[PDB]
């Protein structure tokens, strides 16, 4: 089974240096090409660069002079590497190798950002009266770093429905909007709390919502 | 003109040049094609030293060293040439049967036996008008891509060490300068024939690593899936590819009569495509690195010959570097060859 | 340096009828292009080479038509298991140039948001915060134009907009828009309307609140 695999995820802060491990398997290395193809988190993507076997590098004008592309036959491992200014480039990287193409990587995330771990700040999004028969209450996990935390919602309001708004940046940190609904009938006579969940800094933080 | 343009769509029409012009851009792209720079330039050289040689004193190559050589070392001079002969054979015969498969589709041997019974049938402009015609078909795109980026950022020579890097390389240079050239107003339209038809190589080299050297897909050294696309073109590539193997053969089989003089024995290395063991479509690259180790016991004898009895070729500057060149590029290959 | 516009960028579907994405050209690249499917997170195994011969281990649905100057992918019978991103590759000269993409996603009948406007937290007050938060919940389809106004005037800048992917539950998509001030921002001021026009309604829906009470 013709398989490849890539280096784990990087966070590297800016003007830093970092590589990244494609390494082969089921095919030779050495008879076939390896392309490049970069992701951002979500715009789209376009053609990197190729590493011809026997280190025959060739780089895109978009992206010349920054990148460079190590090789090893020894164990089949085509490198990587980027260094000088890191200028927040992030994005999922991508490699490929088969005579039609179609043996992709699983890709490794890079994450680029000066910003030192910080535990979130979760704000209470209270209605400040409530059209129709359910009412809709909020929760901000605010200025938070790294990515993703996962809110929970206790609740036992019979019917509920929640939902988690994709993490954004604002001013080199992130931000969360996070949904939940409750029938009024048991708000606010049963309590409906916002639990955010942040591993990388330990802290969870179980925030009532209050009126 | 309509001299030196008919001169050398028929000098080079062989099926090794073809089927090593279109490896080179498929693994080593442009920067192979400095090495057919060097193909032409001290072939150039070679064959005007034996036409500096073909007059003066006058004698064909085995003529002379039949002169003044020990009589075993005659019979190993026979050996190397008779090697040379039989593998440019082997490469019209496979050329040949592939051009037969890629048209009627017909098993090799069976292209063989065609071959066999055209052999029979020989006993011009149109075989020129087919060569040139694809002469041409590969001067639509000499013109494609990249002009000053890829091409001169290649035409400088690399020092590349990889085996197949240097194999190719030898077999390309070494099925130019062909060892049958050397057993030979006439200088003008040769050099000019050589040196259009250059430009006939580079165009086929180059325009085989722009058609695909980044694509990956199935290699090019079939020469069945080496039909460019601008339909009809495609069978022109092979009917090229025909009548190049099958005037190669009168060619190099009248030439292998001249060193021999002075038939069916050829055709051994012809049907070993037999063996099924291997797939014949890259034993003819190494046909053109055999071909290659038989060039230096062509070429010493020139270099001693040419500064004796006879007046001219008093320069030996390229001429006598391209042998020790040459011979240690072979000897490079040769001793990796384990 | 040939690109490759893809249209549409983005394409609904019941799923049940054929789709056709088209990877328009700069200049001609002959029949050297390739046609990629992608899911959310995942590495993206090749569908179409050279437009016309159809990929190793690629379901019939789909198949590669065109010449020239542009082409056109084609999926008949979408079968659920085709939704997501889309790519085209040309891969004639250097560079290679990938196309614009396309996400294709699921279609359905329209839906109206469930809007509701938010005050600043009381914590994120002290805090010198003032996000106005204004959910967007349940809406078909994915298109709205949001708009603040702070006392009228519109608030183009200092928004930030997030959607979900098409929702699991009933393929209804959903946004947030917060409207982060500093302190005088927020109260040289006086009120915060949130609209939202869409597709549904030609009166934009509107939730408010106003500093006092
Ligand atoms: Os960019
Ligand atoms: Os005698
Ligand atoms: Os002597």
């Amino acid at each position: 089974q013709v398989q490849l695999t890539e280096s784990g995820p990087g966070l590297v802060a800016p003007s830093q240096s970092l590589s990244i491990t494609c390494t082969v398997s089921g095919f030779s290395l050495t008879s076939y090409g390896v392309h490049w193809v970069r992701q951002p988190p979500g715009k789209g993507l376009e053609w990197l660069v190729v590493i011809w076997s026997d280190g025959s590098t060739t780089y895109n004008s978009a992206l010349k002079s920054r990148l460079s592309i190590s090789k090893d036959n020894s164990k089949s491992q085509v490198f990587l590497k980027m260094n000088s200014l890191q200028t927040d480039d992030t994005a999922m990287y991508y490699c490929a190798r088969e005579p039609p193409y179609g043996y992709w990587g699983q890709g490794t995330t890079l994450t680029v950002s000066s910003a030192k771990t910080t535990p979130p700040s979760v704000y209470p999004l209270a209605p400040g009266c409530t059209t129709g028969s359910s009412v809709t209450l909020g929760c901000l996990v605010k200025g938070y770093f790294p990515e993703s935390v996962t809110v929970t919602w206790n609740s036992g309001s019979l019917s509920s429905s929640v939902h988690t708004f994709p993490a954004l940046l604002q001013s080199g940190l992130y931000t969360m909007s996070s949904s939940v609904t409750v029938p009024s009938s048991t708000w606010p006579s049963q309590t409906v709390t916002c639990s955010v969940a942040h591993p990388a800094s330990s802290t969870t933080v179980d925030k009532k919502l209050e009126p | 003109f309509l001299g030196p343009a008919v001169i050398a769509s028929i000098a080079y029409m062989d099926p090794g040049n073809f089927a090593t012009n279109i490896e080179g851009g498929a693994r080593y792209g442009y920067s192979l094609l400095w090495v057919i720079l060097a193909a032409n330039l001290m072939a150039m050289v070679i064959q005007n030293l034996s036409a500096n040689l073909g007059i003066a004193s006058g004698r064909n190559l085995p003529e002379l060293i039949r002169e003044r050589w020990p009589r075993p070392l005659v019979w190993f001079y026979w050996i190397q040439a008779e090697l040379v002969a039989m593998a440019t054979d082997l490469a019209e015969f496979l050329g040949a049967a592939l051009a037969i498969q890629l048209l009627t589709g017909l098993p090799m041997f069976w292209g063989a036996v065609v071959t066999g019974v055209v052999t029979f049938w020989l006993l011009e402009l149109a075989v020129g008008a087919f060569v040139l015609m694809i002469g041409v078909a590969y001067l639509v795109q000499v013109v494609l891509a990249r002009p000053d980026l890829a091409a001169v950022g290649a035409g400088f020579v690399p020092r590349l060490q990889g085996p197949g890097s240097a194999y190719l390389a030898v077999g390309i240079i070494g099925a130019t300068v062909m060892p049958h050239v050397i057993y030979l107003l006439n200088r003008v339209d040769v050099i000019a024939a050589m040196g259009l038809a250059g430009l006939i190589n580079m165009s086929m080299l180059a325009v085989a690593a722009a058609t695909f050297h980044g694509k990956n897909v199935e290699n090019a050294g079939d020469l069945t899936t080496a039909y460019q696309t601008l339909p009809a073109a495609s069978v022109l590539f092979a009917v090229a590819l025909l009548a190049s193997g099958l005037s190669s053969s009168a060619v190099g089989t009248m030439a292998g009569d001249v060193i021999m003089q002075g038939r069916l024995i050829t055709m051994l290395p012809a049907f070993i495509v037999i063996l099924l063991g291997m797939d014949p479509s890259s034993v003819l690259i190494l046909s053109q690195v055999i071909l290659c180790f038989g060039v230096p016991f062509a070429l010493v004898p020139l270099l001693l010959f040419t500064a004796h009895h006879d007046v001219m070729g008093a320069l030996v500057t390229r001429r006598s570097f391209t042998v020790i060149g040459w011979v240690i590029a072979v000897i490079i290959i040769a001793l990796n060859g384990y | 340096d040939i690109e490759l516009t893809q249209s549409p960028a983005t394409l609904s579907v019941t799923p049940g009828d054929s789709v056709s994405l088209s990877c328009r050209a700069s200049q001609s690249i002959s029949n050297n292009l390739h046609w990629y499917q992608q899911k959310s997170h995942e590495s993206p195994r090749l569908l179409i080479k050279y437009v016309s011969q159809s990929s190793s281990g690629i379901p019939s649905r789909f198949s590669g038509s065109g010449s020239g100057t542009d082409f056109t992918l084609s999926i008949n019978s979408v079968e659920t298991e085709d939704f997501g991103m889309y790519f085209c590759q040309q891969s004639n000269s250097w560079p290679r140039t990938f196309g614009g993409g396309t996400k294709l996603e699921i279609k359905r009948a329209d839906a109206a948001p469930t809007v509701s406007i938010f005050p600043p937290s009381s914590e994120q007050l002290t805090s010198g915060g003032a996000s106005v938060v204004c959910f967007l919940n349940n809406f078909y389809p994915k298109d709205i134009n949001v708009k603040w106004k702070i006392d009228g005037s519109e608030r183009q800048n200092g928004v930030l907009n997030s959607w979900t992917d098409q929702d699991s539950k009933d393929s209804t998509y959903s946004m947030s828009s917060t409207l982060t001030l500093t302190k005088d921002e927020y109260e040289r001021h006086n009120s915060y309307t949130c609209e939202a026009t869409h597709k549904t309604s030609t009166s934009p829906i509107v939730k408010s609140f106003n500093r006092n009470e």
